Parts: C-alpha cells; structure tokens; sequence
C-alpha cells in the first residue's frame, strides 16, 4: 500500500515477506546448491528499470526499493 | 526567437495583498490544450527556483499561493495572499519551441509600515 | 534526492579558457545558465551525457565547449559573471559558481 | 576476427550487424562471459561489471540495424573480446588499448636525447612506427627513443602504432 507533492510512502510488512522470501531462496538452493545465495540491488541503466516504477491515478511514480534485494541470505535468517 | 516581455518592472503590493504579473510572448505558445511556460522566483544568494510549470500546476514544494492562469500570449502569475518571504525576483520563461527564451523580470517589494 | 553540486569559486584571466564542473546525485546522470547583474537568466545550453549531444543557442556558437563539465573560450569581462548547472529532461539546478575574468 | 586500436582514454563504438531491422534483443559479453550492458526490449540497463559507468548505444537507430557500443574514456584493463548475441550469432571483436607518451613533459634542450614510453595491453606486440616533418621516421618496436632533441626538432612528432595490419596515430610532446 504506497500513498501520498514529490515525496509518497510505500508500506511493507516485513512479517509476510520474509515466509515468500524464505520459500523461494529455498527453492533457488535445489538448482545450486553448492553456491550461496547473495542479493543486492540493481545495476545501473534507465530511471525506469533501476527503480521500481508504476503507473497509478494518472501518475507515474517512482519508488526505490533498495532496502529489499541487498541483505545477503542463507539457511537461517 | 519568442520574444518574453514582463510587466510590471517593478511591483509594490501591501503584506498579504494579491501580487499579478503578466508575461507576453511574440508567438502562440499553446499547442493543443497545453501551454508551456515557467515562471521561477530567485532570491540573493540563491538559484532560480521553479515556482510554476505547465502554466496551470504547482511544483512540489510550493505553497498553493502561487498560481498562473491565461492563455494564448497573455499570461499572468499570481500570488495570494502575499507574505514577507515573497519578496524576490519573478521571471517567466518560455518552453514552447528553441531557443528557449526568458522573460524581463520582475521585482516583488513587500509593501509595509 | 535529486541534487547537484558545482566547483568552487574561479578567478581566470581574459582570452584563455576555462572548465567548470557540476556533480550529481540521487539519480540518473545519463543545461547551462549564466546569470549577470542588469541581464537576468540566460540559459546557455543543454548537452547529454552517455551519447554527448550537443545543442546551444544563436549568441553561444564557438563559445562554450561541454559527472558534466563545461568549458568557456574566448573568455572575456563579459563572461564575469554567476554560472549555474542544471540536468535537463530542468527539475533542478546547481548551487552556483562565480566565474571573474580579470588578470588581477 | 574484428579487431580496433584505441588510444587510452578516447571513446570507442563496437557496432554489430543486423537484417531484420527491428532492434531484436541483443548482448555485450567478455571473453570470461561477463555482461556489461543490456536490452530487456527497448530500455538499456548496465550490468554488474567493470564497464558500467564506459558502455553506450545509439537507441535511436535501434529500429535501423545497428546496435554500436559506445564507450568513452578507453583504458588499457578494459581490452577483452566482446561477442554479439543479437538473434542466434556469437559475433566477436577484439579491443587492444595502449598508450603511448614522453617522460620528459617540458624540460628539454638543444643537442639532448629523446625518449618514448608506451604502455600496450596485456597480450600484445605493437610497433611503433614514427613519422617527422623533418624525415626522422623512426621505425621500431613497443618503445623507441631519440638521441638527438634540438631546436629543429620543434612540433609534435606523429609515432604511429601499428599491429596486425591496424594503426592509430599517435602525438609527441616537444617543449625547447
């Protein structure tokens, strides 16, 4: 739920993610299971596909999600 | 080129007192519907601010005071009610087609006792 | 954040060239202005990074060539004077750089 | 194999070939298989490499057939084979960066000696073949020197690199 005049706030509940993220970084191990699985953010490129994008109320907002594919993961938490 | 010519030169208005100055362009300037100029506010030692684009909307971060309204080679800046902090130098620029031209200025003074 | 940062205070003489710089930050880095009392705001020109493009105005040919940088030619007193950086598509411009030329 | 000379710091555009002219997807990979940059359909990304902040295209002649690879500031750590992945083919081209300068920067005399440094990438023999107004075109190897520096020898001399049938022109700084 992301709601909001430059500036808007986008909502994520930590406690649900974590299960889907769990499920599949688990499901990721069965095809390469000897590597460890790192996350991180994006790369680089246009505003469009660095940075999350979407088109809501005729408004084409922009939001960062960063703090969501650096953490490293592994067996545990 | 288009040509920009503000007026007034110079503009007194009284604290809270409603503040309008018109920019005239040499060429039309809408295309279908939309117009697009700027207007920007600068103060001393500070850049040009962008106080209104589009010609009917208001920049993030500006107080609803400022507004704009006309059309065709008429256009008119707008602020109301006007405060202390107004005082600055408003110009209007035009983004219609290159070059891209800028207007003559215009100095708010806040009118006071 | 969009925010853009540009060098310091120059002080250069009369028919050299100078190079001024603008940093940024907060997004993409993938326009010019000058600014002198009794002249207001004229905006010098708008280049691209990533690709290079060039565009300029009528009165800047020959005269400038442009993290962005931009160099000035054929400096002289008229060139004395504030310069700002700003990205184009200008959502926001650089703080500002005083740019003296005079060989004192 | 296509080859191309830079000269350390200029800008460089590999450039692959197309029939289809539709700007189909298409693929920048080093000789150890490492991306550098990308096309999810129309966009341009920059992958996780070495060459994020150097790679650049043409997207508006994307619909034309073409696909070049700009990059600016060429260095000689950044001389890998590149392959073109557009549809189904493997293209690949070669990059060979190198850079060729003076020791001495200003101080020089009349009756003093010259001498040349260049730096060739990783995996590499190019030859230095000089070219003067005044006729001294000194043929040689990677380094090459002079034993006479005077006033005649005025102007920028123009030692060319050459390897593999490939040149790039080169300048010498000359301060008497």
């Amino acid at each position: 739920n992301c709601t909001r005049i430059r500036q808007a706030h986008c909502n994520i509940s930590k406690a649900r993610w974590n299960e889907t993220l769990g499920q599949i970084v688990a499901k990721l191990e069965e095809q390469f299971p000897n590597k460890t699985i790192i996350f991180n953010h994006s790369s680089g490129g246009d505003p469009e596909i660095v940075t999350h994008s979407f088109n809501c109320g005729g408004e084409f907002f922009y939001c960062n999600t960063t703090p969501l594919f650096n953490s490293t993961w592994n067996n545990t938490r | 080129d288009i040509v920009l010519t503000q007026s007034p030169a110079s503009l007194a208005v009284s604290l809270g007192q409603r503040a309008t100055i018109s920019c005239k362009a040499s060429q039309s300037v809408d295309y279908d519907g939309d117009s697009y100029m700027n207007w920007y506010q600068q103060k001393p030692g500070q850049p040009p601010k962008l106080l209104i684009y589009a010609a009917s909307n208001l920049e993030s971060g500006i107080p609803a005071r400022f507004s704009g309204s006309g059309s065709g080679t008429d256009f008119t800046l707008n602020i109301h009610p006007v405060g202390e902090e107004d005082a600055a130098t408003y110009y209007c620029q035009q983004s219609h087609e290159d070059p891209w031209t800028f207007g003559g200025g215009t100095m708010l003074e806040i009118k006071r006792t | 954040q969009v925010q853009l940062k540009q060098s310091g205070t120059e002080l250069v003489r009369p028919g050299t060239s100078v190079k001024m710089s603008c940093k940024a930050a907060g997004y993409t880095f993938t326009g010019w202005v000058k600014q002198r009392p009794g002249h207001g705001l004229e905006w010098i020109g708008d280049f691209y990074p990533g690709g290079d493009y060039t565009l300029y105005s009528e009165n800047f040919m020959g005269k400038a060539s442009l993290t962005a940088y931009m160099q000035l030619s054929s400096l002289t007193s008229e060139d004395s004077a504030i310069y700002y950086c700003a990205r184009g598509h200008f959502a926001y411009w650089g703080q500002g750089t005083l740019v003296t030329v005079s060989s004192a | 194999k296509k080859v191309v000379l830079g000269k350390k710091g200029d800008t460089v555009e590999l450039t692959c070939t197309a029939s289809q002219k539709k700007s189909i997807q298409f693929h920048w990979k080093n000789s150890n298989q490492i991306k550098i940059l990308g096309n999810q359909g129309s966009f341009l990304t920059k992958g996780p490499s070495k060459l994020n902040d150097r790679a650049d295209s043409r997207r508006s002649l994307w619909d034309q057939g073409n696909f070049p690879l700009i990059i600016k500031n060429l260095k000689i750590e950044d001389s890998d084979t590149y392959i073109c992945e557009v549809e189904d083919q493997k293209e690949e081209v070669q990059l060979l960066v190198f850079g060729l300068t003076a020791n001495s920067d200003t101080h020089l005399l009349q009756g003093q000696s010259l001498t040349l440094t260049l730096e060739s990438p990783p995996g590499s023999s190019p030859s230095v073949q000089c070219r003067s107004p005044r006729g001294k075109n000194i043929q040689g190897g990677k380094t090459l020197s002079v034993s006479q520096l005077e006033l005649q020898d005025s102007g920028t001399w123009t030692c060319t690199v050459l390897q593999n049938q490939k040149k790039v022109e080169f300048k010498i700084d000359i301060v008497v």
